[PDB]
């Protein structure tokens, strides 16, 4: 929440549901991490 | 240097040898011996300026009621017929039965949808519609996006058909209507008569995107003239999509205002402002809107959230009253996301009344609360919508209308009343087309008084066009000079009628595109704009003019003559002559007529003509077989009859002509006999001219070619050898050389073009004219023009035989009253004839004009065709220079100095003549130049819009609309 929280302000249409911006959605996507599941696709996001 | 002396004997020999070879070549004296040798094959008839206006203004006036006839007819059918609809749910046994535009004409298609039934018209072809069309019955158009078949949809198809039986009685009471159409409330379109959509859904890589909703006339009927304040969040949380459906939502809500509504963008995060360089509500027409676009498409989202500063920012706004406004609706729309504060005191503060409707936006996907924003929707009379993504923005900015309404639908019938919108494009492929608006009504248990909720709406908005083709059928301009034209104003400012309009769209700003970013496959739309010219763009503009069109917009009727400055109909001269301005008010609409013509116009000549056997004379003269004895004649496409009818290929125009003269009597039961008459007189006495003088001497040295223009549209040139060199209009009425030369009162040297394909600098010859003059009873007449093409080549031995050929010491060159290059000194200059002299001595052209020996003056042309650049052809504004002489003084000498140089100059006017005579030291002797003095359409942007809105030009708007009505419900959002 603090590093990626709000900074997913990306101009273009497409949909990113695991994002940092709140509480809840930070957990899951920290556990989607922890599962390894597309994990990448976080990483690529944080990234961008 | 030679003196003064030597130099006036010398201009003096040459101008007295042109000015003879014209006058002994063209035979001015001889045409006007010979219309003033009968006077009696003719009589001189008046143009009363007064007279003309008022006939003209009674006609316009009576078919504009005529149309809304029709227009009350089918608002009081469609409401009658809708208040007795039963709403069904199951349409699969009775299928409705319609013809769906946009589709495939196969029968073969085997479309079978649940509920509908189609049709397959026969679809005859027809003219004043140049498209095939059914009289049978009404088509109907859907969008796209809005899915046939639903129970809304099918509702509609059910009880708007019982409108096809008015539609066939309004045309069969007056066979001119063009379209009428029923646009409803559920994006339906019933038009009549039947006619296959221009663009179909998907046959073609190209899709349509037409909703009846936003076009000019349903915006206009549905609702009343606005003062929209629209108010953007730019806080940081509208960072990402919402920021950028925002943006392309401020754009689409922008699309939906017209030239009545005035409209200012603001911003606010922590603080509010002016988006733009406006800062108060501004006129809302093409100009305007884009800058408020340009502007919109550029803020950036960043700091904290604060409603209170926006919201007394926008109603400070709204609180102007030192600005022109239409003070009808203030409303105020917000786009936002969802906050946490409603600002209760500050709408406590500023509208307690509730004189001002807010509506709100949430934009995008977000967690945001969106109550409070709900809250300031529904409590000061508004509306709440949300757009979250691209696909909503079309229908959720335009739905703001249905509110708008509400007070019009609850006035009654006060509110029934039929306004005309500016001229635009037709969508069929029509021309331009004014349409006729008028609400229809939702009243269901009216009687009794049962639901009174969906009440409030309107049902749609009926429409009839009128094409600017059927008003100018009754402002006839055969009778006027060529310089005579009528034109109307709105109460505007803007042209419904003028010479200088165009079917083109008007053009904003500089065309930037992108094509590093153009998909092949994607069917980008074209324009909707309506075409809006205002009558000083038509025109030049005048301190007399300003005040003339003042006048005539605030209903009066007067007259007025002055001097102006004429632009030619190629835009390359600029001509000084008297005009007369006649207008009166059209009593039923806003509009206002004018009349403008010149002196020496106030008479004309209509023919007397009543001998059989003279006719078949004068017709059997204008003859092909003899084009090599009586010269090669062209016809003017006129509207002789009916039958026979224009084609742009003057060979077989004149051959339907004779034979159409030849076959029937020209007795013309259904024809125009005045005109034929006119043009049969006027083939004659040409004809009569060229047999007896031009035939006479068949070769002359310095003459290439002879030719004779006469009012009537007969042209005449004498060497059938020289008749495929004649690039001028057949239509004498669009000659730009006999139209200067009917306002000069000497002869006219007209500069070949330059950089044009075909032969027009030494197989063609330089341009010379004269406008006949004829006193019948002590009135004057300028019926025809008479001219003739010199040889380049002659003419430079005239010259030549100091001022020597390719002297390196001295150059002499010859222009005209528009620095156009006509005779040089050094056969380099020679070559490149035709062109304008600062393309060839910008320092010696800026010195002329800057000793005062020309004035120029540029104007802007709004449908210009524009190649974009990089920062087909699309549409822009292009800056025109013209040049024209300033005083009457003959003779100017000095000298001019550019880098420790100079050269001496002492330019000549020949008498009689609109050339003037130039000699200056060789460029050779200073190599200077600065810059080139280009006269060409320059591709510009001008003016700057911000700063004519602090002083814009007189408007009157609209002085009777509907809000406020305390019966209003407004318990939705
Ligand atoms: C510039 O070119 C002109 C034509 O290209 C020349 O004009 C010709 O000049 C002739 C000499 O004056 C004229 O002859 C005269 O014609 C009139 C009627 O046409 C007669 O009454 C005169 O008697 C006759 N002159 C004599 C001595 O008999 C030509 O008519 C005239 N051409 C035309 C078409 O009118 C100029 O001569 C030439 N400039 C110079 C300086 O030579
Ligand atoms: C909308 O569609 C409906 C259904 O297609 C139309 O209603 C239909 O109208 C016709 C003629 O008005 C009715 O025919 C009549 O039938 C009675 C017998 O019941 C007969 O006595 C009459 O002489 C006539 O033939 C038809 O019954 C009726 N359909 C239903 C289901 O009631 C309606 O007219 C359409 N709306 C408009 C505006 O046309
Ligand atoms: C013009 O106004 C009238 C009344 O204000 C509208 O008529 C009403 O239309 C609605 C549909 O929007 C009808 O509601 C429907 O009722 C049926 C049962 O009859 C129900 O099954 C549907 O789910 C729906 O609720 C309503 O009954 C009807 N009222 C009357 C008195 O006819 C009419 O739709 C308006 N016209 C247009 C073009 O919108
Ligand atoms: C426009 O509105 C402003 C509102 O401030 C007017 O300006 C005031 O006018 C009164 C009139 O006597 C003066 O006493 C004030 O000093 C003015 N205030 C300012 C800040 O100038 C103004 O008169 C209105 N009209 C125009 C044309 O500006
Ligand atoms: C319709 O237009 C005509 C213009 O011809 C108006 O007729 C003139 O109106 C003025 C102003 O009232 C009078 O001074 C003239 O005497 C009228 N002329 C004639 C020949 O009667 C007429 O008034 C307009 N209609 C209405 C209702 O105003
Ligand atoms: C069109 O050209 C005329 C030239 O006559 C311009 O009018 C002159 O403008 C200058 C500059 O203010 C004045 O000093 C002259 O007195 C004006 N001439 C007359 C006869 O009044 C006019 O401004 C030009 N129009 C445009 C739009 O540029
Ligand atoms: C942040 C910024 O500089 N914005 C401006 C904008 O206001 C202006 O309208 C545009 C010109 O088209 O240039 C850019
Ligand atoms: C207007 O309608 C009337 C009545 O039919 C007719 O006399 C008149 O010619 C019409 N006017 C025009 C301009 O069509
Ligand atoms: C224009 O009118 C004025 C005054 O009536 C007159 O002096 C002038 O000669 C006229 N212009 C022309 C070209 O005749
Ligand atoms: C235009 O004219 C110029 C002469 O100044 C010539 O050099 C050039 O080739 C011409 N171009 C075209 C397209 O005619
Ligand atoms: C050119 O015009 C300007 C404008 O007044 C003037 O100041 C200047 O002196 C002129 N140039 C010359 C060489 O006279
Ligand atoms: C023509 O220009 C001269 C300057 O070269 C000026 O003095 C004169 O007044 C002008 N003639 C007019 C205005 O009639
Ligand atoms: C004009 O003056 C400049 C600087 O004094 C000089 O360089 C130039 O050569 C002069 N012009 C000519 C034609 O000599
Ligand atoms: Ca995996
Ligand atoms: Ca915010």
């Amino acid at each position: 929440m603090q590093l990626f929280g709000g900074r997913y302000d990306f101009e273009d249409t497409e949909v990113r549901r695991s994002n940092f911006d709140n509480f809840p959605q930070a957990l899951i996507s920290v556990f989607q991490v922890l599962t390894g599941e597309d994990w990448n696709s976080v990483m690529y996001n944080g990234i961008m | 240097f030679p003196s003064a002396v030597t130099i006036k004997s010398w201009v003096d020999k040459m101008q007295e040898d042109l000015v003879t070879l014209a006058k002994t070549a063209s035979g001015v004296h001889q045409l006007v011996d010979i219309y003033e040798k009968y006077q009696d094959l003719y009589t001189v008839e008046p143009n009363n300026a007064r007279q003309l206006v008022e006939i003209a203004a009674r006609d316009i006036e009576k078919l504009l009621s005529n149309r809304s006839k029709a227009l009350v007819r089918l608002a009081l059918e469609a409401e009658k017929v809708q208040a007795a609809h039963q709403w069904r749910e199951d349409f699969a046994s009775n299928e409705v039965v319609y013809y769906n535009a946009k589709d495939d004409l196969d029968p073969e298609k085997n479309d079978s949808e649940p509920g509908s039934q189609r049709i397959k018209p026969v679809f005859i072809d027809d003219a004043n519609f140049r498209r095939q069309v059914s009289y049978q019955h009404a088509a109907v158009h859907i969008p796209t996006d809005i899915y046939e078949g639903s129970t809304i949809v099918l509702n509609e198809l059910n009880w708007t058909s019982a409108l096809d039986d008015v539609f066939k009685k309004n045309r069969e009471e007056d066979p001119s209507l063009l379209w009428q159409v029923f646009g409803s409330a559920t994006g339906l379109a019933r038009y009549y008569p039947a006619s296959p959509w221009v663009d179909n859904s998907r046959t073609p890589n190209k899709i349509d995107l037409y909703d009846v909703r936003r076009r000019p006339w349903y915006i206009q009927g549905a609702a009343s003239p606005k003062d929209m304040l629209i108010l953007v969040d730019v806080s940081g949380s509208v960072s990402g999509l919402t920021l950028k459906l925002i943006r392309t939502s401020v754009s689409e809500m922008l699309e939906t205002l017209s030239d009545d509504d005035f409209v200012n963008v603001a911003s606010f995060n922590s603080n509010a402002q002016d988006v733009s360089c406006f800062q108060h509500l501004v006129q809302a027409n093409v100009r305007n809107k884009k800058v408020l676009k340009d502007a919109v498409n550029n803020i950036t989202a960043k700091g904290i959230t604060d409603y209170k500063k926006g919201f007394s920012f926008a109603f400070e706004q709204l609180l102007n009253y030192n600005v022109s406004r239409a003070n009808c609706n203030k409303i105020i729309m917000l786009f936002t996301d969802g906050g946490e504060e409603r600002a209760q005191e500050i709408f406590a503060k500023y509208n307690k009344d509730k004189k001002v409707r807010v509506f709100t936006f949430s934009v995008g996907q977000h967690n945001y609360d969106r109550g409070p924003i709900q809250w300031m929707a529904c409590e000061n009379k508004g509306y709440y919508y949300e757009i979250p993504s691209i696909g909503a923005i079309r229908i959720n900015t335009q739905e703001y209308l249905d509110v708008l309404g509400r007070p019009m639908v609850l006035a009654g019938d006060k509110a029934k009343q039929v306004q005309w919108t500016n001229v635009y494009l037709d969508a069929l492929e029509l021309g331009l087309v004014i349409t006729g608006t008028l609400p229809v009504f939702n009243i269901t248990g009216q009687f009794e008084n049962k639901t009174n909720l969906k009440n409030q709406l309107i049902l749609g908005v009926m429409g009839v066009d009128v094409s600017l083709e059927d008003i100018k059928r009754l402002t006839p301009r055969f009778t006027l000079c060529p310089n005579g034209y009528y034109f109307a104003i709105d109460p505007n400012g803007y042209v419904l009628l003028h010479p200088n309009l165009q079917p083109k769209p008007i053009g904003v700003g500089i065309p930037t595109i992108n094509l590093r970013k153009r998909r092949p496959n994607v069917q980008n739309p074209k324009s909707q704009e309506p075409v809006t010219l205002d009558f000083l763009d038509a025109e030049l503009e005048n301190d007399i003019k300003v005040e003339i069109r003042n006048k005539m917009i605030d209903g009066e009727s007067g007259e007025k003559t002055f001097r102006t400055l004429v632009k030619s109909q190629d835009e390359r001269y600029i001509d000084k002559g008297n005009r007369t301005y006649t207008w009166t008010p059209v009593n039923g609409t806003d509009y206002s007529l004018a009349l403008v013509l010149p002196t020496y116009s106030f008479y004309y000549i209509k023919a007397k003509i009543e001998e059989t056997i003279t006719q078949a004379r004068y017709s059997e003269t204008l003859k092909p077989d003899n084009f090599e004895e009586s010269g090669y004649t062209f016809l003017a496409p006129r509207d002789y009859c009916s039958d026979l009818k224009p084609s742009d290929n003057n060979t077989e125009f004149l051959l339907n002509f004779n034979e159409f003269i030849d076959r029937k009597t020209p007795n013309n039961p259904s024809c125009n006999t005045d005109l034929i008459n006119r043009v049969l007189l006027d083939a004659g006495f040409t004809n009569e001219l060229v047999q007896n003088y031009w035939s006479k001497q068949k070769n002359i040295k310095g003459v290439k070619a002879r030719f004779v223009v006469t009012d009537g549209g007969i042209t005449r040139v004498y060497p059938k050898e020289a008749g495929e060199n004649w690039q001028e209009n057949p239509e004498t009425y669009e000659d730009s050389f006999y139209k200067r030369s009917l306002d000069n009162d000497n002869y006219v040297f007209t500069a070949p073009y330059f950089n044009k394909s075909g032969p027009g600098a030494y197989e063609s010859g330089i341009m010379v004219s004269k406008a006949v003059e004829i006193y019948i009873q002590g009135k004057l007449l300028k019926p025809a023009v008479v001219g003739i093409k010199i040889d380049v080549n002659s003419w430079i031995e005239n010259f030549t035989k100091d001022c020597k050929r390719n002297s390196d010491v001295m150059d002499c060159v010859i222009l005209d009253d528009g620095g156009f290059l006509l005779m040089a000194n050094h056969d380099d200059y020679t070559n490149q004839i035709g062109r304008f002299f600062g393309e060839i001595d910008p320092s010696l052209m800026r010195h002329l004009v800057n000793i005062s020996v020309y004035a120029f003056n540029k104007s802007y042309d709004y449908q210009s065709v524009c190649e974009p650049g990089a920062a087909s052809k699309q549409s822009c504004i292009t800056e025109q220079t013209q040049y024209f002489f300033d005083n009457d003084s003959k003779s100017f000498s000095g000298v001019l100095d550019c880098g420790n140089c100079s050269r001496i100059f002492h330019v000549e006017k020949l008498m009689n003549t609109n050339l003037i005579f130039i000699m200056v030291e060789s460029k050779g002797t200073c190599p200077c130049d600065t810059r080139l003095l280009i006269q060409a359409e320059q591709t510009s942007d001008g003016p700057d819009p911000c700063d004519m809105v602090k002083q814009p030009r007189y408007r009157k708007g609209p002085d009777v609309c509907f809000d406020n009505n305390v019966l209003e419900d407004y318990t939705d959002c």
